[PDB]
């Protein structure tokens, strides 16, 4: 079965990249403005300054995360004015030059989907959404201007028609196939994009990876301070109303109770945020790894960026996230075709160079392997080796030579 | 309020708000103004002059530069953008340049540039260049061992002795 | 670790020995309780730290193995993964717990600007390259690398 | 190139046949195989027992 057809499909892939950079001070949140349970917490040592090396860590990382997944372009690249790209269209990907915030119609879709008195304070990004959207502009225009070159050294501008001929051939379809379907093509990948705009505009589960990173953040935090109202087994779970009370003696062992339940809640906090950033370190990574393997070049990776034979793939930026639009060839219309591995002719076993034998039932053909184009079996397609006595399954026709007619004239 | 209720709480269980038990009005309570305290610093090998940035507070509470991640005081706030080299936050990154002094400033995202793109012009490279780039990685990191018992006791049975109500606390 | 043995953790003092000398039993056993708990704490706290530092050594051990076998023993077609440029081949050198790769690739250095074409009509026919693409210099047309002028 | 393996189809055949077989005999007398996924039994088993 040879494909006769094919379609452009255009896939989303929504990954994790950062998380929430939190920051939690053991003294205001364990003891706030009282003195005494700061001094019994000088008893236990470095087991705050360790929190706040663990938590300094992780807000790092999440920059780090960012920074190596959009941070791939040396120069900051932009299209031109006219956007002649043989009919396909981009607009709905390209920053959008009215909005106060340079950011793409897409985008803004898919930053309307995601949605401190106790020492727990959140730290701004060092790369501001603006950045953000300015790396994924830059991606994009080299990307379309000049294909996988400016991922390898200089960006060479190139015809985006000719770039999408070369990646035609880089999936086994000759570059023929695009121009005399250029049309065809254009007209398949922006009814994809329509459509991704349209499930964007209307699902608002597709966005879940990065909404649930977002939940078990916000949730942790909130856990984090219940803990506050706690007791742990003293008399009351607001120090001030320990302190207010009872003199030093017994009321030193009523904040150690405190001071215990309140510390283990922190360390627990901690060890999941290290945890959930080692899962979210790991989606950067495999995010970063995506950016160079699909957007700045070209996957021969089975699945890697979506399903389908990987044609080119677009950065989007989102919310603590990336969203890769992944344009795949996917044969379309099939037929049953009879084949042979090979054909006798005057005892030679002969071979296609590219492609597969073919027949109609009346006439044998050689085709491309991913697309029925018939050729007339010649010399200049096939190649000899052997004989037809040692192949299984080989078959009697004939082979033109090109040759013969220009020698008889 | 309702006439019966006296003090308002957060989710912590601190308070939220009192009414004043003379005249029956609500104060709300809101801890005064805190933050953290970051220095930015290029190493002592080279300057002891440093910047300070108190995190999201404004400047006004406590030359000066507001900023989304706090306020900068000892920087010199420079238009000209530059690669970073101390991040702030916020797009702002830190650094010491010429005398000399601590600077501010947004954060270059790279060169700009733009591709001579067109229908039908093509660029296609006359001479190449070999390079040789170094990547490092981490494989294996130092194989630590620790003796609970020396650690927790050393050389003392009876601290042993109830080392052992905790079970496998250690072994594991 | 070893300056979480110089808290006090509650008890009167940091030292065991200090303790187990100047009290008897009774009151000892609760004072060494509380040096138990406190030192546990930190062991169980290092041992996690390192759990979890293990698990990035592993993963970045696992990328490094990934390199040896696709890059050093192979070639990769993988853009950017075993540095930037078209790569060539790679050299393993060892390091300190560690690895340092050499990544020897091929990177475009000098560029002009040609004039070019999908196809040529010739007697009708529709002429494609079979490698590479068609180039003008402005008077004649020729077909060429697609990585290099010739 | 294709015409190796056509011209050479049956041995192919007969040394697939016989890596497959050698894979059965290995799994058939080589406990130690599976150790991968036994340790992780271990690991959880030994774990609830702690
Ligand atoms: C290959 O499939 C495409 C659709 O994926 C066909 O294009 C359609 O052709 C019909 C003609 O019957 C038109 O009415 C549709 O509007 C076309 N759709 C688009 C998106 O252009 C194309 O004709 C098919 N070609 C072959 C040879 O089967
Ligand atoms: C690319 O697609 C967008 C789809 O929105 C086109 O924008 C629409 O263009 C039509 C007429 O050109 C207008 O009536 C619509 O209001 C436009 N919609 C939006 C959201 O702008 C755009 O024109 C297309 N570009 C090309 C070159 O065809
Ligand atoms: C298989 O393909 C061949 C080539 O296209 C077909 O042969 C042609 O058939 C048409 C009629 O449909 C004739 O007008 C041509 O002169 C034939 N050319 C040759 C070289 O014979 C053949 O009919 C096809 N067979 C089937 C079953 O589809
Ligand atoms: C393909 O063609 C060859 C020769 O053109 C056929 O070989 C002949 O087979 C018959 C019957 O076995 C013999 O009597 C002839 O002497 C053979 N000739 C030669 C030159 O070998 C072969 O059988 C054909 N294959 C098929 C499937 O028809
Ligand atoms: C391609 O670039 C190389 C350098 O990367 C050129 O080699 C240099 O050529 C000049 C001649 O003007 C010599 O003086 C240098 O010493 C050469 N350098 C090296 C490292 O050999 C080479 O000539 C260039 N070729 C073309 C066609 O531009
Ligand atoms: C484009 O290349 C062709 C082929 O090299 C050039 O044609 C040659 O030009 C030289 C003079 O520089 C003549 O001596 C040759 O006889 C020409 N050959 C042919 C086949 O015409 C042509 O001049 C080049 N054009 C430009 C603008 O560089
Ligand atoms: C090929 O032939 C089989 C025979 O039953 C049929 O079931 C199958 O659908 C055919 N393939 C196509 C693409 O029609
Ligand atoms: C294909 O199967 C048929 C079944 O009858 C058989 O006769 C024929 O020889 C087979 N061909 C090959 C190449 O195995
Ligand atoms: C840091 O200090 C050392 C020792 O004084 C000196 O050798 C080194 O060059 C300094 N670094 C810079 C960047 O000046
Ligand atoms: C306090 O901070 C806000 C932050 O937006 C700022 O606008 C304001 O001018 C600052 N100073 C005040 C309120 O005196
Ligand atoms: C920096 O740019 C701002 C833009 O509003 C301008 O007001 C300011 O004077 C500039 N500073 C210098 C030193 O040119
Ligand atoms: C190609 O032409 C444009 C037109 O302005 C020019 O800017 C660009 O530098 C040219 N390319 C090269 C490699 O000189």
């Amino acid at each position: 079965a040879i494909p006769t057809n094919f379609t452009i499909s255009v896939t989303t892939e929504i990954l994790p990249v950062s998380m929430t950079k939190t920051s939690v001070d053991c003294t205001m949140y364990i003891c706030g403005d009282s003195t005494e349970c700061s001094n019994l917490l000088l008893q236990y040592g470095s087991f705050c300054t360790q929190l706040n090396r663990a938590l300094t860590g992780i807000a790092v990382e999440q920059d780090k995360n960012t920074q190596e997944v959009f941070a791939q372009v040396k120069q900051i690249y932009k299209t031109p004015p006219i956007k002649d790209f043989g009919g396909f269209n981009f607009s709905q990907i390209l920053p959008d030059p009215s909005k106060p915030s340079k950011r793409s119609f897409i985008e803004d879709l898919l930053f309307n989907k995601v949605t401190k008195f106790n020492g727990l304070t959140v730290l701004p990004p060092l790369l501001t959404d603006e950045m953000i959207a300015q790396y994924t502009s830059a991606l994009l225009a080299g990307t379309i201007t000049s294909g996988w070159t400016f991922g390898a050294g200089a960006a060479l501008q190139i015809p985006f028609a000719m770039q999408m001929a070369y990646r035609f051939n880089g999936i086994g379809v000759t570059q023929n196939v695009l121009y005399e379907n250029q049309k065809l093509i254009a007209n398949q990948f922006n009814s994809a994009i329509g459509k991704i705009q349209d499930s964007l505009s209307s699902t608002a589960s597709a966005l879940g990876k990065l909404q649930d990173v977002v939940n078990q953040n916000a949730q942790a935090l909130n856990t984090l301070v219940k803990q506050l109202s706690s007791n742990f087994g003293a008399i009351s779970s607001v120090l001030n109303d320990i302190l207010s009370r009872l003199d030093k003696v017994e009321a030193e062992v009523q904040i150690d109770r405190l001071i215990t339940g309140r510390l283990q809640s922190l360390q627990t906090y901690v060890t999941q945020q290290l945890i959930r950033a080692a899962e979210i370190r790991a989606s950067a990574n495999l995010a970063a790894t995506k950016m160079s393997e699909c957007v700045l070049g070209q996957s021969k990776r089975v699945d890697f960026c979506g399903k389908g034979y990987h044609l080119m793939s677009f950065p989007q930026s989102a919310p603590h996230g990336v969203v890769f639009l992944h344009v795949t060839y996917v044969p379309a219309q099939e037929k049953n075709f009879t084949t042979a591995p090979a054909i006798c002719h005057d005892g030679k076993a002969h071979f296609p160079r590219e492609g597969v034998f073919v027949s109609n039932g009346t006439h044998w053909f050689v085709t491309q392997r991913n697309f029925y184009e018939p050729q007339i079996i010649t010399t200049d397609n096939t190649f000899v080796s052997g004989n037809c006595d040692v192949v299984i399954g080989i078959v009697n026709n004939t082979v033109y030579d090109p040759l013969q007619p220009e020698l008889d004239s | 309020f309702l006439p019966f209720q006296q003090f308002g709480r957060d989710i912590a269980d601190t308070t939220d708000a009192v009414r004043d038990p003379q005249t029956l009005e609500i104060l709300d309570i809101t801890p005064c103004s805190f933050g953290g305290v970051s220095v930015i610093t290029p190493g002592t090998n080279t300057s002891n002059q440093v910047a300070v940035l108190y995190q999201d507070v404004n400047c006004t509470e406590v030359n000066v530069f507001q900023t989304r991640a706090g306020c900068l005081i000892g920087a010199e706030h420079v238009n000209n953008s530059y690669e970073c080299d101390i991040p702030i936050g916020a797009g702002i990154c830190a650094s010491y340049q010429t005398s000399q002094s601590i600077i501010a400033y947004t954060m270059s995202l790279g060169a700009e540039n733009s591709v001579a793109y067109s229908n039908n012009s093509i660029a296609i490279p006359t001479n190449f260049t070999i390079s040789v780039t170094t990547e490092i990685l981490p494989v294996s990191m130092t194989k630590t061992s620790v003796d609970c018992t020396m650690y927790i006791c050393g050389d003392s049975t009876e601290c042993s002795n109830l080392l052992l109500q905790y079970g496998s606390f250690c072994t594991q």
